[PDB]
């Protein structure tokens, strides 16, 4: 069978499912940013931009 | 010249009342009678709360704040005796009345302040 540093090759001849597996990464990508700044906002002081 | 029912849940029961434009004139003060404050209300319109920064240099600023408990914020029905000095100057001296409200405000950010606002005594 495929090996598995090669199983993402499925998606090569597949142009429909190579747009779902970037949908996909596109999905992460965007849940990190919501999810970094809530976590940046829980943790930040706004109590002094000086110092 | 409203009842309870025109006011009740429109916000007014906590507005003091107002007088007109024209209310520019002078109470004659005879230091013979003995007088009376026989209603002060007292209605707040903005509550601001002082910093607190990390250095005593640099002067610390009252800021805005929100409030967070409603329309339950006036003085009022508060009495007393308005006594006549020998300089002629008026010494109001508060006997009785609603005379505090808790209240808590909200700074940016989140912080609330409660306080007791008053002028008991
Ligand atoms: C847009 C960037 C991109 C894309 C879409 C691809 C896509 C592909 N690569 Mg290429 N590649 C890239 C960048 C990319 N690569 C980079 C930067 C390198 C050097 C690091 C390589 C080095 C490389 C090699 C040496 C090989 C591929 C292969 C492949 C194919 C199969 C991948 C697979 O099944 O992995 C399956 C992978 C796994 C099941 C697990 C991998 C786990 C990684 C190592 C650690 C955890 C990763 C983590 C989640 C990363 C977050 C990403 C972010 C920080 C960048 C596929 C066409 C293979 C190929 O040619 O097949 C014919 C192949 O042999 N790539
Ligand atoms: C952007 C990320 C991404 C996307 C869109 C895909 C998409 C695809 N993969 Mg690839 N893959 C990925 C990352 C991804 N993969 C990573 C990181 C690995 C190493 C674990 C693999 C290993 C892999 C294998 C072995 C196979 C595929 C296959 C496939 C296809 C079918 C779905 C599947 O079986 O997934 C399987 C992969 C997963 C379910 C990923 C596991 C999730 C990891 C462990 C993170 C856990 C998430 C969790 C919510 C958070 C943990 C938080 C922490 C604090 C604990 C499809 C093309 C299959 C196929 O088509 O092969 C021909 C197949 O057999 N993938
Ligand atoms: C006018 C025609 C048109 C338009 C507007 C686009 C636009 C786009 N294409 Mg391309 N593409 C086209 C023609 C078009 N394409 C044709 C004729 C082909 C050959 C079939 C391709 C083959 C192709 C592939 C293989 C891929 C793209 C991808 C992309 C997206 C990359 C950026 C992204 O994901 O941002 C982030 C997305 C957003 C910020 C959201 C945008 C809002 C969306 C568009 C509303 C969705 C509703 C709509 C009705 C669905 C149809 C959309 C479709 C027309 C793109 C972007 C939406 C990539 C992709 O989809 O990655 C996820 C991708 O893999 N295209
Ligand atoms: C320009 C920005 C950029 C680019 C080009 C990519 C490109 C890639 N991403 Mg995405 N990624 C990005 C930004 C980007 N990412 C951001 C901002 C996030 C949110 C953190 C992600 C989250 C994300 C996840 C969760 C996944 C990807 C995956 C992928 C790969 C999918 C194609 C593949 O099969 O490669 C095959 C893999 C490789 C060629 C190896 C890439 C190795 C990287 C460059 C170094 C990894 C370092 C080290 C070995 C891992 C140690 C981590 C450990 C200590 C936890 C590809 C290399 C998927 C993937 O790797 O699937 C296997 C995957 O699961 N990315
Ligand atoms: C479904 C749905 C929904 C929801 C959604 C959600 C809730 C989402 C979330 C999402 C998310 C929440 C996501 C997240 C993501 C994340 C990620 C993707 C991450 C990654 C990471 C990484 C990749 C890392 C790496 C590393 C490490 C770990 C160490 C150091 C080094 C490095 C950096 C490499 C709604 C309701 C809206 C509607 C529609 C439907
Ligand atoms: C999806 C995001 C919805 C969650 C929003 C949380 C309210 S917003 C949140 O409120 C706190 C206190 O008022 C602040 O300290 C903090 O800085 C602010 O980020």
């Amino acid at each position: 069978g495929l090996p598995w540093y090669r199983v993402h090759t499925v998606l090569i001849n597949d142009p429909g499912r190579l747009i779902a597996a970037h949908l996909m990464h596109t999905a992460l990508v965007a849940g990190w940013a919501g999810s970094m700044a809530l976590y940046e906002l829980a943790t930040f002081d706004p109590s002094d931009p000086v110092l | 010249t409203l009842t309870y029912d025109d006011i009740v849940g429109t916000g007014l029961a906590n507005k003091c009342p107002t007088l007109d434009d024209t209310a520019r004139g002078a109470y004659p003060i005879d230091s013979s009678q003995t007088y009376r404050i026989a209603r002060l209300c007292l209605q707040p319109t903005t509550f601001l709360v002082k910093e607190e920064p990390k250095n005593k240099r640099q002067e610390a600023e009252f800021v805005p704040t929100k409030l967070v408990t409603r329309e339950t914020t006036s003085l009022d029905q508060i009495q007393g005796e308005l006594k006549v000095n020998s300089d002629g100057s008026l010494t109001f001296v508060e006997e009785d009345g609603i005379d505090f409200q808790p209240v808590t405000v909200q700074m940016a950010g989140g912080e609330r302040i409660p306080l007791l606002f008053t002028v008991k005594n």
